[PDB]
């Protein structure tokens, strides 16, 4: 399911800005 | 609403010009470091630690965010944290974090804020999974609004996010982050943003206007109500390629009027995008989608928030993650004074 694939990802944890 | 569109145009035609008189003229060192006893750190972020803190002279807590200067410099941050902070002292609107003091020394810049005690709404987000569509709709109109007020100012925001929304007391909204918010009345070109949330005129190295806000509110109400955002990886280069691509699969318990409503921001043509057409903001105010909302009642906090965060007490912080402390170091020497003389 969508939701096992997102939960099984690398970017579940919280989300850091672009600065590179 | 007719007379109600009119009492809007009125009030954003007054806030302009308290935004003026502030932007115009900053304030500046408005504390010091060492009237605050340094508690724990709520949270942290590319640039920055947020820390809870506690006002010595008064017993008041606040939530600071400190940069290092060294640090601003080396990740090309200079003029995006003095957007920050002129831009935070001169904004005043329900749903965003109070700029109470800033100030800075020989090491680092501080900025301090009201403390927001429920945490971000990531933290609840992925608690409980999705939020059903009148939940994420409560929030959606907080920021529908919020945008509407920061537009009107020619402010774009550009860092929409979860991790970057707080709740309140009340369970309403207060928007911190402002770090790569800039007044523009233009075209701009930074690459700056959170990788999922990027609008693919971003991406595709193209000047952007205030649209990319309202795209980052589609892909923020598709992840509030799926429980995962619509463009996902393992690597940043993987989310881009399907940013621009423009396909976009909605979950199979999404209401008609919520996909209809995600189309029309999910929009790949800033041309066709709500928000940045002839009506601008009104395409979204008054979709289908927000036919039950009060946008007074929300902007007046008079709607009875779906979820209340509970705390036992100030500085309370059980709504927060914990996080390694680091020990904030001051040099014996200035850095960087030149660069950071407004701030
Ligand atoms: N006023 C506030 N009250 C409570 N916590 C806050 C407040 N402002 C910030 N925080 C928390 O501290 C975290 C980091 O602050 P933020 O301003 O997002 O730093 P940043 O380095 O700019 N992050 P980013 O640019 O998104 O990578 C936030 O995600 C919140 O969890
Ligand atoms: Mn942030
Ligand atoms: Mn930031």
């Amino acid at each position: 399911t969508t939701y096992a694939d997102f939960i099984a990802s690398g970017r579940t944890g919280r989300r850091n800005a672009i600065h590179d | 609403k007719g007379s109600e569109q009119e009492s809007v145009k009125e009030f954003l035609a007054k806030a302009k010009e308290d935004f003026l008189k502030k932007w115009e003229n900053p304030a500046q060192n408005t504390a010091h470091l060492d009237q605050f006893e340094r508690i724990k750190t709520l949270g942290t972020g590319s640039f920055g630690r947020v820390m809870l803190v506690k006002h010595k002279e008064t017993g008041n807590h606040f939530a600071m965010k400190i940069l290092d200067k060294q640090k601003v410099v080396k990740l090309k941050q200079i003029e995006h944290t003095l957007n920050e902070k002129r831009i935070l002292q001169a904004v005043n609107f329900p749903f965003l974090v109070k700029l109470e003091y800033s100030f800075k020394d020989n090491s680092n810049l501080y900025m301090v804020m009201e403390y927001v005690p429920g945490g971000e709404m990531f933290s609840h987000l992925r608690r409980i999974g999705r939020f059903s569509e009148p939940h994420a709709r409560f929030y959606a109109a907080q920021i529908v609004l919020t945008f509407e007020y920061l537009h009107s100012l020619d402010l774009i925001y550009r860092d929409l996010k979860p991790e970057n929304l707080l709740i309140d007391q009340q369970g309403y909204i207060q928007v911190t982050d402002f770090g790569f918010a800039k007044r523009v009345k233009g075209r701009t070109w930074t690459l700056c943003g959170t990788p999922e949330y990027l609008a693919p005129e971003i991406i595709l190295s193209k000047g952007y206007n205030k649209a990319v806000d309202w795209w980052a509110l589609g892909v923020l109400i598709y992840e509030m109500a799926a429980g995962y955002p619509p463009f996902f990886a393992d690597q940043p280069i993987q989310i881009y390629e399907k940013i621009v691509s423009g396909k976009v699969r909605f979950p199979s318990h999404f209401s008609s009027d919520l996909k209809d409503l995600l189309r029309n921001l999910l929009q790949v043509d800033l041309t066709k995008r709500f928000g940045n057409l002839k009506d601008g903001v009104n395409d979204i105010k008054n979709h289908k989608w927000f036919a039950t909302t009060d946008w007074i009642a929300i902007y007046q906090r008079k709607v009875e928030a779906p979820f209340i965060p509970k705390f036992k007490g100030p500085g309370d912080t059980s709504n927060f993650d914990d996080y390694e402390e680091e020990e904030i170091r001051v040099s014996i020497n200035e850095k960087c004074g030149k660069e950071f003389s407004e701030f």
